[PDB]
């Protein structure tokens, strides 16, 4: 129960599912360069209004 | 076994102040070294960042076809 | 990053363009020509931070 | 940035003249026998890759490449002691134009400090 | 002291070319006589350390343990040619190779003089061990064995490198002798606990703690016989060496934070020496049994009482031997019949007589007999914690009676009974593994003999 | 017979040769630590008329 | 390709990169960015294939923008102050388009798309090029004008970077996408140092470059593009996979290894200022990159894959021309570390 | 600042958006970029003839110069995507998705 | 903006819930929306409808997590007389975090989200108490 299942569970395999799911989030693009400029164009747009306006 | 593998102490002892000596030498200049650098980057009075400015040797002191420049 | 060659070798690759009170052609002033000199002279040789104060 | 605009410097040196006042590197440096041994690393590895006996195929390319690696790392301690002696030269100085911001405090010694005393246990 | 260092140094290409055939008998003899060599660090002082140059110093604390990585390397070498006699001779050199960089950056890091550069060898010494494991392990896990070991060292011990360096930001210098005669205490902030956490949390992760010591039975267990003896020997002694370095800075506020460590530490002593007993496998049997020595370890560390750092001391060096010795027993077993389960080869003792006497000295000396340096770290220890709390004899004593337990366990099953009928191929124990095993035995008596030896800096 | 068995055999100095270089590179090390030498507080003594240094 | 076209394209991408590190005025940096992508758009079309046509045009899309940013933020400074020297950057809306044109240029997150396509879309040489020498004139632009640039954008963009490239090379099989994500990564820690010492982002970018060639001059000894193809290599080239492995653990960030050096001392000069949570992130994150190249590492060096039988005859041939340096980066790329010291050349 | 300065400035906006947003043929986004170099040359030319700046005049020329490099380049590239599918849509170029 | 967390941290940490409620959960609101924008931007919904469907299902998830860390927080740090201690901050982000499970629906996302994200409330307390610096300005 504490050694091959909880201690297991709480550091490495959370760590290791966490990874992954994001790895997975963050690599499977479509490919298609509209969503990537549509991406910057709302990256420009927040900087603008972000960074900024506080100087 | 003294005699033929050991030393004294006093070479143990005074190799220890010498070493003593240097590293508190050392701490103390880096110490110094990280005020000096903050105080230089606060003000700009230093040899330390030193940014560019524009050489005054490009300016024209010539007439300049109109009086007021 | 920046290799200052045309210092080394004193060259005035670009540095002809940098400013308005630079040798222009015909002697044609710029517009904030007395400004900009005023502003180098008193600029110069004193760093970048201590200049903006 | 902290050492990139500094009055009177040549823009690419790599060895000013005022380096010229500093004692030079002994050629038994520890740092010049580390420069020869990734050298002589180097020769090997250059004759493993190549599928060449490792220690014996080529003793001329190897001496040249040791003798390349000490003759680069001679020039390099020579320029990085020199950097290292301006940082100190302008840290002094700096240190003894401004005396307000570097002053000597009062000498006290252990019987008058009281500091505090936690057991162990 | 690179009178040590450099002999290492040559080791590597005197072993890169020897010929073919020659190769382990040139690494034994001058690894003996290198560790013949070292033995001359134990003449210590008594005030000061042995401050060699401005590089390298040693006091009493890390001069056993510099003896006994040196003498460890020959038993290394001895029980490695064995499983390794199909092996072609380059991938053997490279394994001589792998052993001797290994030793080479343990023998600088007891000895590195200030924390950065004993951080940067402490945490060089993980490439050749996890070379060696995922590299010539023999079974599909210890690649994940591997992945285990690096990760959960590496996580624990970046924090440790920020620390560190803020802390030389801060004071000025990090060497050792500087740290501790300009010592000063810690507030009680949370910058402060902060700075306590990323400090400890390495050491307690190579100790390892009864919580992130997941990574010692994989590592142990698919290990192959030498990695498994450097692992359990010297490797899990860095971060008590860490922490008795390491723990002048901290306190004060050691006293109200080393409480979760300690309940940790005691709690997870009984655990594991509990699991111990219902263990189908040998090997992780001697693991856990290692992860509740260094439990116990850790307790002597955290409450940091004279009488505590020498039992410390003594138990790190005793467990080194006792542990090393148990996993060269097993794999003679393993090399016999090919598996690790315990109840497969039984009643050995009926056909291997004198490897069943070895076998029954080393679980005497796993359980702490008197009068063993095990039982004398030990015994220092549950004397410091009795003085420390009344109450700790409770938990202390509960451990001892398990630990007899599965040691005489583990022996009862392993060799006594009656032989399985159907193996036929336990051949008479050879020579090597006789002398390997006097080898670790021996010097633990002549250690009793004279146990001021590995009492640490506090004797 | 010196000519195979040294060409064998050589790669046992390698050690010993490196004990030497060791403890060679020791004595160069501690003689650059003698700003202290003869001027402890606790060991300052009088030089004996025919020696130079008290420890070397 | 004419071998003298391709020598003259390459001297024009070079010509370009020296422009931008020469010049004293912004439109000459402007033109050198645009030479350098004119005569780079063709070099990563070499060997044509519709994979390298894609490439070649996002890669050319994604750096006509960045530069179309670039010239407006000089417009911008050129209005708010008459000056065309490469300096402070009087205007703070220029600054901004100025850093995120330059990020967009260096592929930090979250522009960091083109990067993992373009690169493997061409050649092994071509992403050489692209993942080595086109870092060096937008970096040098940035160090320029490090004082003016703001702290809160530029280590936002750079734990980004970090982040995602740890993330995303985790999901990968194919070798050129596993080295644009690293590509990435390592981008992030070069410019999270950038405020506080361009020395250290030096330092880190000539590790890289070293450790970048090292790798990609394996990947081409040994024509591997994918995992699998590369786990044939030990059966025919066993010292060229032990060398990538001991790249690859120096590539990770663990000591005794040269790629330990340039966290080390950004973690250092970070920690000389307050800045105490950023580089502790760093290096967890950093951790990630570390796991796929031990990925990596399993599947080519430290254990054996199944081979083919028309091994045998490959086991009879030699490497035809050998890429001269490949012994000295390797040597650079993992033992260099006791002449940390040396750096202070660099300033 | 005066507002012809914002209508300049806006038209930049608007073309630097148009370019971002795609929507199927390549020829449209390379307008916009042409576009953006329109915009580009007008503001410089506008605050170059504004302060008496006489050497200046000639960065307009250079801009338009290499403005032209770019056309010709992504026009290049729009032929051979055009001969590889028959169409200049943005949608086929999606072979490195995977 | 920041002005937003000017207009949360301008109200004294154990008065007036009500008002620090709504500036958490304008802070909750923003971060949805941008994170429905990015989401939209890279996949996007194959039609309007479910496009505003996701943006505000996002949203609405943001806005309660937000709004429920702040009310817990101010409640915890009032009745029980103790400002400035990060216990506040760790019970407000476990109500967060179980906000977010009850959300999606699934008791290990509730579990999971109580313990990081109290850790992380308390953490930013911890900084906000001592002083630590997230982006640390150059100094040297
Ligand atoms: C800190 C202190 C110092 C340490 C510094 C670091 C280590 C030393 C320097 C390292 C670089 C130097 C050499 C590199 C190139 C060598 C490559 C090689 O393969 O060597 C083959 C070669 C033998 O081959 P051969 O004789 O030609 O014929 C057999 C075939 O070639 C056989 O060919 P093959 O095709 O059959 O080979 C196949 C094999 C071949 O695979 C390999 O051999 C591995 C190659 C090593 C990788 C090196 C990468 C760069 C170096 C980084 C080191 C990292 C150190 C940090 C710790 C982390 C460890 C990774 O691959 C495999 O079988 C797969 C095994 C997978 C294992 C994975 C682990 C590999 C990486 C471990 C590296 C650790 C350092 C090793 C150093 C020595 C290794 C030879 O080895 C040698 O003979 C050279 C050894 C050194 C010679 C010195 C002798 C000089 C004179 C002696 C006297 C001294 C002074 C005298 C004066 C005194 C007065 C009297
Ligand atoms: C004080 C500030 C407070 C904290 C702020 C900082 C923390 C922000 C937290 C946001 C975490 C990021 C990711 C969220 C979860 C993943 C996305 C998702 O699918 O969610 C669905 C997930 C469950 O839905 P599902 O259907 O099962 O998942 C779908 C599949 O699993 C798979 O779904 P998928 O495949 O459709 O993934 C969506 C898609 C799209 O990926 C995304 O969603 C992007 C999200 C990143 C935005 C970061 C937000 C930070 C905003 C800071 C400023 C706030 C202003 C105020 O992913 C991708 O395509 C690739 C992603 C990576 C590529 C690069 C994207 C990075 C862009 C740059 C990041 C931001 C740049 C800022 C400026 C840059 C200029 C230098 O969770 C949700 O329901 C959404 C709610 C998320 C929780 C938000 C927590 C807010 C707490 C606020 C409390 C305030 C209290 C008072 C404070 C004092
Ligand atoms: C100097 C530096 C500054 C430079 C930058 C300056 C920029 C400003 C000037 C720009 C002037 C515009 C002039 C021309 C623009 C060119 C447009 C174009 O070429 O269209 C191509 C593009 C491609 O279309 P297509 O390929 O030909 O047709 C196929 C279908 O479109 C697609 O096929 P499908 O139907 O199968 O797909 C499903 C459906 C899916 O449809 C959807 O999913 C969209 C539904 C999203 C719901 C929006 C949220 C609703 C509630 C929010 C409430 C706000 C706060 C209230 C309180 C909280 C409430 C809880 O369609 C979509 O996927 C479209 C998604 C993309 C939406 C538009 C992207 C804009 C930015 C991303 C916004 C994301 C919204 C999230 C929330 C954002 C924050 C509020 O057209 C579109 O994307 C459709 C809309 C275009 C019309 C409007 C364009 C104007 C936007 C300009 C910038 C936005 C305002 C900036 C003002 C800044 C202040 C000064
Ligand atoms: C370092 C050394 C070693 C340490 C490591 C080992 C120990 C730590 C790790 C192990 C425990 C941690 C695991 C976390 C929870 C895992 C849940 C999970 O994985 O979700 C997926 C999993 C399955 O996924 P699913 O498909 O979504 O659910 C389908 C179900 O199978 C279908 O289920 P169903 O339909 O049949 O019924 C579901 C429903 C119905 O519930 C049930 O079915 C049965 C009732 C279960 C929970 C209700 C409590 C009743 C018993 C407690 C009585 C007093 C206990 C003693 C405390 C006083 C001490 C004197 O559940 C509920 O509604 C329960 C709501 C939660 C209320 C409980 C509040 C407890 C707070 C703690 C207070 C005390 C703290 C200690 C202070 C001591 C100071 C001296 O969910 C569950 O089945 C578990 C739900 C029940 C929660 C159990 C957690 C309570 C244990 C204490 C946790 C505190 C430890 C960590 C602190 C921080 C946590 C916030
Ligand atoms: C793994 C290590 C990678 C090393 C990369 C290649 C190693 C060889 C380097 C090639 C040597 C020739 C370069 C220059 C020689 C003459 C040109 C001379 O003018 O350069 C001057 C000075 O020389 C160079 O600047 C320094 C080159 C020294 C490179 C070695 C340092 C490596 C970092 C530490 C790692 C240890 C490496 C040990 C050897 C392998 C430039 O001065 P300056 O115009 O004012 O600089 C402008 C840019 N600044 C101010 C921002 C810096
Ligand atoms: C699997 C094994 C892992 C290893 C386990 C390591 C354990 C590390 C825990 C460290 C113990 C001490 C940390 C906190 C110090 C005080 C304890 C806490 O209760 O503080 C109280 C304060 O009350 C509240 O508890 C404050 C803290 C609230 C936030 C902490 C909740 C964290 C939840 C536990 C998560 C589990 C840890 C593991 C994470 C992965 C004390 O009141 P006060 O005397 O005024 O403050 C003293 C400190 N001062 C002086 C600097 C201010
Ligand atoms: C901010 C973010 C911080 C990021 C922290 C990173 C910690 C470093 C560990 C990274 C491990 C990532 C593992 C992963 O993502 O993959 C899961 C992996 C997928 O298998 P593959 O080999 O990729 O596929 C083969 C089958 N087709 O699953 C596994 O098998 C896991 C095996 C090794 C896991 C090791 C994890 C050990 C974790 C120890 C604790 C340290 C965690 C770091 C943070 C410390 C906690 C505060
Ligand atoms: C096998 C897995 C083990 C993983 C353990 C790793 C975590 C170790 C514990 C925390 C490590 C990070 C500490 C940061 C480095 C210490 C430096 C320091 O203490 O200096 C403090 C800085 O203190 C901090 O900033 C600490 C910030 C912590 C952020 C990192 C979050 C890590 C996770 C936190 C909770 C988990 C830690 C314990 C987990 C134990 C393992 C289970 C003072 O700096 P100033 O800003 O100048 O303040 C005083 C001047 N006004």
């Amino acid at each position: 129960l504490l050694d091959l299942i909880w201690l297991e569970t709480i550091l490495p395999k959370t760590t290791s599912f966490i990874q992954m799911k994001m790895s997975i989030m963050v690599s499977n693009q479509k490919g298609l360069i509209k969503l990537y400029f549509l991406s910057f164009l709302i990256t420009i747009m927040i900087s603008m209004t972000l960074f900024n306006y506080h100087e | 076994i003294a005699r033929t593998f050991y030393d004294g102490p006093e070479k143990n002892y005074e190799k220890t102040m010498a070493i003593l000596q240097i590293e508190a030498e050392k701490a103390e200049l880096r110490l110094k070294e990280l005020e000096v650098r903050r105080l230089m980057r606060a003000r700009g009075d230093g040899p330390w960042y030193q940014y560019p400015t524009i050489d005054k040797a490009l300016i024209d002191h010539s007439p300049k076809t109109t009086p007021d420049n | 990053p920046f290799f200052d060659v045309q210092k080394r070798l004193g060259l005035d690759l670009d540095r002809w363009m940098t400013i308005q009170s630079a040798e222009q052609p015909h002697k044609i002033p710029g517009r904030c020509h007395a400004f900009e000199k005023e502003w180098i002279e008193c600029a110069h040789g004193i760093g970048g931070i201590r200049a903006e104060k | 940035t902290m050492m990139s605009g500094r009055p009177g410097r040549v823009p690419l040196q790599f060895l000013p003249n005022e380096a010229r006042s500093l004692p030079p590197p002994k050629l038994t440096d520890p740092r010049l026998v580390y420069m020869g041994f990734l050298g002589y690393c180097s020769g090997l590895i250059d004759n493993a890759i190549r599928r060449r006996p490792v220690v014996s195929a080529g003793l001329h390319r190897q001496l040249l490449y040791v003798t390349s690696f000490v003759f680069f790392g001679y020039y390099l301690l020579k320029r990085q002691d020199y950097m290292y002696a301006l940082r100190d030269h302008d840290m002094f100085a700096y240190v003894k134009s401004h005396p307000e911001d570097f002053p000597e405090k009062d000498k006290k010694t252990y019987g008058e400090i009281l500091e505090e005393f936690h057991p162990v246990r | 002291m690179l009178k040590i260092i450099i002999p290492t140094t040559m080791l590597l290409p005197m072993t890169w070319m020897s010929k073919h055939n020659m190769i382990w008998i040139n690494a034994t003899v001058h690894s003996l006589l290198i560790s013949l060599i070292s033995l001359s660090l134990l003449n210590q002082l008594g005030e000061n350390s042995l401050n060699f140059s401005l590089t390298f110093f040693s006091d009493s604390l890390s001069a056993p343990l510099l003896v006994l990585t040196t003498w460890l390397l020959p038993l290394m070498l001895m029980a490695s040619q064995s499983h390794l006699s199909k092996e072609t001779t380059t991938r053997k050199k490279l394994y001589i190779t792998m052993l001797i960089l290994l030793q080479l950056f343990l023998i600088m890091t007891f000895t590195a003089t200030e924390l950065i550069l004993f951080y940067i060898l402490f945490e060089a010494t993980l490439v050749p061990t996890l070379i060696i494991i995922t590299r010539w392990g023999n079974q599909t896990e210890r690649l994940n064995a591997g992945l285990y070991f690096l990760f959960y060292t590496l996580a624990g011990s970046l924090p440790l490198l920020v620390a560190l360096v803020y802390i030389q930001n801060t004071t000025g210098s990090l060497n050792f002798l500087i740290i501790h005669y300009w010592s000063h205490p810690l507030s009680n902030s949370w910058s402060n606990i902060f700075m306590w956490l990323a400090c400890i949390m390495a050491f307690m992760v190579k100790m390892p703690l009864y919580g992130l010591h997941l990574w010692l039975p994989k590592a142990h267990v698919e290990a192959p016989i030498a990695g498994s003896m450097v692992l359990a020997a010297v490797l899990l002694k860095l971060g008590g060496y860490g922490m008795m370095r390491i723990t002048t800075i901290l306190n004060p506020l050691t006293n109200y934070m080393a409480y979760p460590f300690l309940m940790l530490s005691m709690w997870g002593m009984i655990m594991t020496s509990s699991i111990c007993l219902r263990q189908t496998d040998l090997k992780s049997l001697i693991a856990y049994s290692s992860v509740s020595h260094m439990a116990l370890v850790i307790v002597a560390i955290m409450i940091q009482t004279p009488w505590s750092f020498m039992g410390a001391t003594a138990l790190m060096i005793a467990h080194g031997l006792t542990s090393s010795m148990l996993f060269c027993l097993a794999n003679t077993n393993y090399e016999r019949v090919h598996s690790r389960t315990m109840i497969l080869a039984r009643g050995l003792q009926t056909l291997l007589p004198l490897m069943a006497t070895w076998w029954l000295v080393a679980s005497l000396t796993n359980l702490a007999l008197p009068p063993s340096i095990n039982l004398i770290g030990e015994l220092f220890i549950i004397t410091a914690s009795f003085s420390w709390s009344n109450i700790t004899i409770i938990l202390m004593g509960m451990n001892m009676m398990i630990t007899a337990l599965y040691s005489l366990y583990m022996l009862i099953t392993t060799q006594r009974g009656k032989y399985t009928h159907h193996i036929n191929n336990i051949k008479p124990s050879f020579t090597r593994e006789n002398a390997l095993m006097a080898l670790h035995i021996l010097p633990l008596l002549l250690l009793t003999l004279n146990p001021k030896m590995i009492l640490g800096p506090l004797y | 017979n010196v000519l195979q068995i040294v060409r064998d055999h050589w790669v046992h100095i390698l050690v010993p040769v490196g004990f030497v270089f060791g403890c060679y590179l020791d004595r160069r090390s501690d003689e650059k630590l003698t700003a202290f030498r003869n001027k402890s507080l606790l060991f300052k003594r009088e030089l004996r008329p025919n020696e130079e240094v008290t420890w070397k | 390709m004419n071998p003298i076209i391709y020598t003259t394209l390459i001297m024009t991408v070079m010509s370009g990169t020296m422009l931008v590190m020469i010049s004293s005025h912004w439109l000459l940096i402007w033109i050198g960015f645009e030479m350098n992508l004119l005569a780079m758009i063709p070099v990563l079309m070499k060997n044509f294939n519709p994979r390298a046509t894609e490439a070649a045009t996002k890669y050319f899309l994604t750096q006509a923008t960045a530069s179309m940013m670039l010239m407006m933020a000089i417009i911008i400074n050129l209005l708010y102050s008459g000056q065309w020297t490469i300096t402070k950057m009087f205007n703070p809306v220029a600054m901004t388009m100025m850093t995120m044109a330059l990020a967009m240029k260096l592929g930090l997150s979250p522009f960091h798309f083109w990067v993992p396509e373009v690169t493997q879309g061409i050649s092994l040489q071509a992403g050489l090029l692209l993942l080595t020498w086109q870092k060096l004139a937008p970096l040098s632009v940035l160090c320029q004008i490090s004082q003016s640039i703001n702290p809160n954008l530029m280590l936002t963009m750079a734990m980004l970077s970090i982040l995602i490239g740890g993330w995303g090379g985790l999901n990968q099989t194919q070798l050129r996408k596993i080295m644009a994500y690293s590509s990435i990564a390592h981008m992030g820690w070069m410019t999270a140092v950038l405020p506080y010492n361009t020395t250290m982002t030096i330092l880190n970018l000539l590790i890289y470059i070293t450790m970048t060639l090292a790798m990609f001059m394996l990947l081409i000894h040994s024509s591997a593009t994918t995992t699998l193809s590369l786990s044939h290599t030990w059966n025919k080239m066993p010292v060229i996979t032990s060398l990538m492995m001991v790249t690859l653990l120096s590539m990770g960030g663990l000591p005794p290894l040269s790629g330990f050096m340039p966290k080390w001392m950004i973690i250092q000069e970070m920690t000389k200022n307050e800045s105490i949570i950023m580089p502790t992130l760093m290096a967890m994150t950093a951790l990630l990159n570390l796991y796929f190249y031990m990925r990596l590492a399993y599947s080519s060096s430290l254990t054996m894959f199944p081979s083919t039988n028309n091994m045998k005859m490959k086991w009879q041939f030699e490497h035809t021309k050998q890429m001269k340096l490949l012994p000295t980066m390797i040597v650079l790329s993992t033992l260099v570390l006791p002449m940390t010291p040396a750096l202070s050349s660099l300033n | 600042m005066p507002l012809v300065y914002m209508n300049i400035i806006m038209a930049f906006a608007i073309a630097l958006a148009g370019l971002l947003m795609y929507r199927s043929h390549l020829m449209s986004s390379l307008l916009c970029l042409e576009g953006m170099m329109l915009s580009l040359f007008i503001m410089s030319t506008l605050i170059i003839l504004n302060t008496h700046f006489t050497l200046a005049n000639m960065m307009p020329i250079i801009l338009l110069v290499f403005a032209a490099c770019e056309a010709a380049l992504g026009l290049s590239l729009l032929v051979m995507v055009s001969n590889t599918y028959g169409t200049d849509y943005v949608q086929n170029l999606n072979l490195l998705q995977c | 903006a920041k002005t937003l967390l000017h207009k949360y941290s301008d109200i004294p940490e154990g008065t007036e819930c009500h008002r620090k409620a709504y500036a958490s959960t304008s802070i909750g609101g923003a971060t949805g929306l941008i994170v429905s924008a990015y989401s939209i931007a890279l996949k996007p919904p194959a039609s309007f409808l479910e496009g505003v469907a996701r943006t505000g299902r996002y949203t609405f998830t943001s806005a309660a997590i937000g709004a429920i860390f702040g009310l817990t927080s101010c409640i915890s740090a009032q009745v029980r007389e103790k400002p400035d201690d990060p216990l506040n901050y760790f019970i407000g982000g476990c109500a967060g975090g179980l906000t977010l499970g009850a959300r999606t629906r699934s008791y290990g996302i509730g579990a999971a989200a109580c313990a990081y994200m109290g850790l992380t409330a308390a953490l930013v307390k911890m900084g906000q108490l001592e002083g630590w610096q997230v982006f640390a300005e150059p100094k040297v």
